[PDB]
RNA sequence: GAGUUGAAAAUAAGCAGAGAUCCGGAGAUUCCCGAAUAGGUCAACCUUUCGAACUUCUGCUGAAUCCAUGGGCAGGCAAGAGACAACCUGGCGAACUGAAACAUCUUAGUAGCCAGAGGAAAAGAAAGCAAAAGCGAUUCCCGUAGUAGCGGCGAGCGAA
RNA sequence: AUCCCGUGUGAAUCAGCAAGGACCACCUUGCAAGGCUAAAUACUCCUGGGUGACCGAUAGCGAAGUAGUACCGUGAGGGA
RNA sequence: GUGAAACUAAGUGGAGGUCCGAACCGACUGAUGUUGAAGAAUCAGCGGAUGAGUUGUGGUUAGGGGUGAAAUGCCACUCG
RNA sequence: AGUAACGCAAACAUUGGUGAGAAUCCAAUGCCCCGAAAACCUAAGGGUUCCUCCGCAAGGUUCGUCCACGGAGGGUGAGUCAGGGCCUAAGAUCAGGCCGAAAGGCGUAGUCGAUGGACAACAGGUGAAUAUUCCUGUACUACCCCUUGUUGGUCCCGAGGGACGGAGGAGGCUAGGUUAGCCGAAAGAUGGUUAUCGGUUCAAGGACGCAAGGUGACCCGGGUAAGAAGGGGUAGAGAAAAUGCCUCGAGCCAAUGUUCGAGUACCAGGCGCUACGGCGCUGAAGUAACCGAUGCCAUACUCCCAGGAAAAGCUCGAACGACCUUCAACAAAAGGGUACCUGUACCCGAAACCGACACAGGUAGGUAGGUAGAGAAUACCUAGGGGCGCGAGACAACUCUCUCUAAGGAACUCGGCAAAAUAGCCCCGUAACUUCGGGAGAAGGGGUGCCCCCUCACAAAGGGGGUCGAAGUGACCAGGCCCGGGCGACUGUUUACCAAAAACACAGGUCUCCGCAAAGUCGUAAGACCAUGUAUGGGGGCUGACGCCUGCC
RNA sequence: UUACUGUUCCCUGGGAUUGGCUUAUUCUAACCUUGUGUCAGGACCUACGGGCCAAGGGACAUUCU
């Protein structure tokens, strides 16, 4: 029943990334990419993009920067469309 | 194939390093609380340099 | 099988502060321990014996045995053993080799070995291999017999001991044959004093083969190493002393 | 009491005589390591039953063993821990040196190490000084005095 | 002598005990073997105010700039 | 072969601090270098190379000491 | 002093382009080097050096338009890889407990602690920089749900198992390699010629199963009664286990192999496009024999003495004790669903680690091609990576690194220092001495190429004949030997950085101490080592194989 | 080192720890040693250890002065 930590639910996602490459993942992948706190997991952020844009969640792969800042690879299911989730927030 | 007579520092692990001079090692004998002290008041900024977490990019596994 | 393991003091020489207290210990072959059963308690119950195994902890060889109640066990092995016979711990227990029983119950001038001086601790006489203790005679409380190294010492009778004489005497006749089978036993290279510096034994200095150059010959320590005698004056088992050894 | 959102301009948006910014008093929050104290650990991390560990306090239960002891359970923003330049108290306790050497002696009960505690500490309310006259707890300064003395009667040490 | 300890022995209660530089006698003084106690006194990592026949960038705190930084050392530590 | 053994001829077997010789570990001679490319190396030969072998990783022994197949040698280019 | 040097003697060269500017940057062609690496991964360590754009102050031992430099931005994707969430060794800590001026020391269970054990994945593709991590396809592990059944389970506890050495060689396979065949393409201006060039490939895993291999009692092929692997039953303190007894059982062991996975996927080549990047279609054949591992079966077997970790997971099972419960728990097949933390970049026989340097150095482990060859030596090459970060001329002495040198051959010299010579394989022949093992490759001589035949090639070797050269192990690679003496027996160890020895050690021999609460050793003490050993053992002194001896006071 | 002065290990005596009956020997109760003998908590201690009961020594020795 407990999480492994206990922090801030709405802090585990910062902002989104803005590049040619991960416009790029959008549409061959149907990912999207994401900043994320360092003691963030990927059942916290499974279970938060299954309530802010309520969702579906295929799989969630992660990693740390050398500047200690982690990144968030989130790929949905085939059923929903990252593309039309991207331009619901403003980025394209 | 004989190394020189200087090379005193072959590269050793970080992690037997932090077991012979790490922060948890000096905190255990009285000397070495005294040790950190005398760090302290001389106002050095990394007080133990051979010292490493257990994860992240600097852990020697 | 299930009497041998690995959990043995290793680091032999070290003590807790691990210095070299006991010189010339290291290297040599890993050995596993043997639970050897000294005591021979679990009386009035015939075993016997299916191997002779190599024991690498002492001189003399092993015996395995296997009782009704599926016990086993390990034990010395005598002079003129052979597979099949039995052995018996006990008090009425004839007076063959192999038995156990205490020294009141047997004869005068037994081959005996694997002595014990007091009750619980097990035998520690007469452990090593061709090793024997030949009892002269017992008055009253205590009994009196031969060890091997010559001396006649005084022995409370209802001490346990086996009888017969230890296996394998023949291990003397063969000489080792070079320095490599030494070292494989955990003995590592003698140096002699004479050769050292003054600072490390008191027969080092002096130029080319130096003689001993004092009043008398001494250990690494100052002491003398030829006639002095080392036991303590005074000792709780002075009494049962009846002579010297020779 | 009129302009402001640090150093630190610029940019983008705000707050403000319905009295901001700012200045004081009392409070709140105060992530991780660290006495670290849920357990572990290569300090700032991990695993977790999610817990101030242990000693003390308040209860309940009551091994060998009758009373007891030791355990066990629970309660309790729950007393203590650690840090702290020097001074202070206690314990251990040098050597070079001086003596034109050196052991008695001196350096010195100094240095340093350990422990403890306070704004001061320690000492302290006569089984005391004194000498035929008298003083009336302890501490500090002047002075007695480099005097009386101590000392291989040497170096030097030194009162009341 | 006075004061304080280890070992071993071991008193007396005001008609008494201790001290007064071995000890005895007389006299004087004092009442051990329980404890607490402010002030005058010593110190400055610091705080506020004030003053310098103190320095003025090789000086003055090691350091008037991201100074116990850079750099060196396994480390203690050294150190611009 | 003998009374039985001792002894003895072949074959099988593949022992050894065995032999030659790379890696690996060592460092005997000479040259070169000697403000060196290098605070002990390069080049050409040399020794051991199934053993008392070599080596990694993780550890132990700390100075009136430790360690030493013992040179007063080694113990962070530092050791009477 | 504008002096020495600019870090190996693997080697550069031309054309064209970029640009203010080129021996130094980019590309092309050719030449040359490494190729048990100077190649590709990878551990530790370093800690953004990795990729793109811009720039050239400083840094680079020259130049510089370039860079491991500077600035800006970007980059490391895991249920299966590695580590932790599991276990434990060495060793470190240690509840209580013992000891001790203080600090603290000793120490029991317990807990930490991989260098080990345990545990589930491959191929292909994508590509500024990552992928066993993303995509495709095919699998695996754990948990949950579902469907029946069972209906007491889960810990503690007991037992099994895990569980282990070295050396040696044989056998059965595969990787890998070579050749042949098949397919496709080819005229490489020469005397001739296709005899030339390229391709001929695919895993984890699932399912089946094996000898003429190894093993398993019975005979000189057959017969026969116990007997292997692997099971069952029974008695006693007695569930399992162990021990004893009885009984069934000719088959077992596992690398390899067959099939699916495995698609016209991959692929030579061909057809068209171009900004020349690759894109888009097409895409044949995809077999066999020989050689053969240092790898697999394999802790398979044999022999030997020095006698070769622990714990957990896993499996079996009673009682006592503890916790929980009629599913809410255990157990079986299919199907379906779900899936923690950290590392992942780049260099790594190095310009990024360790050596103060972009230093002729040191740095564990894995992969191991072709010709000759015993070989991972050596020589030349493939894949792939490089041409060593100052150069151009000139061609004095002198120095260093190398080659040859007439006649003589150690006359040199402290000294045959150094150099030269010898060298392989197959035959012949091998002394004194000896501890009978050796000496010994003793020494010293002969042969060695290529072609044909004998010959059946019998894998060889041998014989006969013929032929070329001054020279046939023609290169690289690759022992110099003999006589005598001193010391030490021998293999080995030693003054890291001037001494490798006659010194040390050594097997053996001798003396003396120690009866276990041992002597001895370290500690203030508790205690530890000696030793979980017991006088055929342990400590100490001297001597130093073996042989003859070891006197007198 | 058979230089001077000292320290330590070790040996020996007096005293304490320390007692009883006899003519120095014995006795057991202090003290020393041992138990895979036994009991013990939620459970284990066959993991040191603790309590109990035994065994061997015995007023010696260890320890202090
Ligand atoms: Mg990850
Ligand atoms: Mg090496
Ligand atoms: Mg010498
Ligand atoms: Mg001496
Ligand atoms: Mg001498
Ligand atoms: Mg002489
Ligand atoms: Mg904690
Ligand atoms: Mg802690
Ligand atoms: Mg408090
Ligand atoms: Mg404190
Ligand atoms: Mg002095
Ligand atoms: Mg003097
Ligand atoms: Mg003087
Ligand atoms: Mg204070
Ligand atoms: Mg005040
Ligand atoms: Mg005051
Ligand atoms: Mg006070
Ligand atoms: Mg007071
Ligand atoms: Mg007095
Ligand atoms: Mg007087
Ligand atoms: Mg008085
Ligand atoms: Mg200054
Ligand atoms: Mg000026
Ligand atoms: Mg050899
Ligand atoms: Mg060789
Ligand atoms: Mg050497
Ligand atoms: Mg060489
Ligand atoms: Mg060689
Ligand atoms: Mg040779
Ligand atoms: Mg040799
Ligand atoms: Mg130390
Ligand atoms: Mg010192
Ligand atoms: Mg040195
Ligand atoms: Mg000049
Ligand atoms: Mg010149
Ligand atoms: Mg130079
Ligand atoms: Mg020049
Ligand atoms: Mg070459
Ligand atoms: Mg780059
Ligand atoms: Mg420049
Ligand atoms: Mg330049
Ligand atoms: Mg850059
Ligand atoms: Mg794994
Ligand atoms: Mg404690
Ligand atoms: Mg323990
Ligand atoms: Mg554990
Ligand atoms: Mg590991
Ligand atoms: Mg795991
Ligand atoms: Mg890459
Ligand atoms: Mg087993
Ligand atoms: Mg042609
Ligand atoms: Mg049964
Ligand atoms: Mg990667
Ligand atoms: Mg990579
Ligand atoms: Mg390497
Ligand atoms: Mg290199
Ligand atoms: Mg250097
Ligand atoms: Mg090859
Ligand atoms: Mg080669
Ligand atoms: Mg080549
Ligand atoms: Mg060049
Ligand atoms: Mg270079
Ligand atoms: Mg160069
Ligand atoms: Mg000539
Ligand atoms: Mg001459
Ligand atoms: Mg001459
Ligand atoms: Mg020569
Ligand atoms: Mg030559
Ligand atoms: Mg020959
Ligand atoms: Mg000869
Ligand atoms: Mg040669
Ligand atoms: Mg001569
Ligand atoms: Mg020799
Ligand atoms: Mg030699
Ligand atoms: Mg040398
Ligand atoms: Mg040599
Ligand atoms: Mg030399
Ligand atoms: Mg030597
Ligand atoms: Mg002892
Ligand atoms: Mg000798
Ligand atoms: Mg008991
Ligand atoms: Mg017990």
């Amino acid at each position: 029943k407990y999480p492994r930590r206990i922090l801030d639910v709405y802090q585990i996602l910062q902002s989104p990334i803005i590049t040619e490459a991960a416009i790029k993942n959008i549409a061959d992948e149907n990912s999207l990419l994401f900043t994320v706190d360092v003691r963030a997991d990927k059942k916290m952020i499974r279970e938060a993009i299954s309530n802010f844009f309520g969702v579906k969640v295929r799989k969630v792969n992660t990693l740390i920067r050398p500047d200690g800042t982690k990144k968030a690879y989130i790929m949905l299911n085939k059923e929903y469309n990252a593309s039309e989730l991207a331009k619901k927030i403003g980025i394209f | 194939g004989k190394a020189a007579l200087c090379l005193t520092k072959r590269s050793r692990s970080r992690k037997s390093l932090a077991r012979t001079h790490g922060f948890r090692l000096r905190m255990s004998t009285t000397s070495g609380r005294a040790l950190l002290k005398r760090r302290r008041a001389k106002g050095r900024k990394i007080l133990c340099t051979k010292t490493n977490p257990s994860s992240g990019k600097r852990a020697s596994p | 099988n299930n009497l041998i393991s690995g959990q043995r003091r290793c680091g032999k020489g070290r003590n807790a502060r691990g210095i070299i207290t006991a010189r010339h210990r290291g290297g040599g072959h890993k050995r596993l321990y043997r639970k050897i059963d000294f005591r021979r308690n679990e009386k009035d119950i015939y075993g016997k014996i299916v191997t002779i195994e190599y024991d690498p902890n002492r001189n003399a060889y092993i015996c395995l045995i296997h009782y009704g109640d599926g016990e086993k066990r390990y034990i010395l092995h005598p002079r003129g053993a052979i597979i099949g016979d039995t052995i018996v711990s006990g008090t009425e227990v004839p007076i063959k080799m192999g038995n156990a029983l205490p020294l009141t119950d047997m004869p005068l001038g037994t081959a005996i070995h694997n002595i014990e001086i007091t009750l619980g601790r097990g035998g520690q006489l007469a452990r090593a291999a061709g090793a024997v203790a030949k009892l002269i005679a017992k008055e009253g409380k205590s009994a009196t017999l031969k060890l091997p190294s010559g001396e006649v010492r005084l022995i409370s009778k209802n001490c346990s001991a086996t009888v017969g004489q230890v296996g394998n005497v023949g291990v003397n006749q063969k000489r080792l044959g070079r320095a490599g089978s030494k070292r494989w036993l955990g003995k590592r290279p003698v140096v002699r004093g004479v050769v050292m510096n003054p600072v490390d034994h008191p027969h080092g200095g002096g130029e080319g083969r130096a003689p001993i150059g004092r009043k008398s010959p001494t250990t690494p320590w100052g002491y003398p190493a030829l006639g002095r005698r080392s036991r303590k004056r005074n000792k709780y088992s002075d009494n049962f002393i009846i002579r010297r050894r020779s």
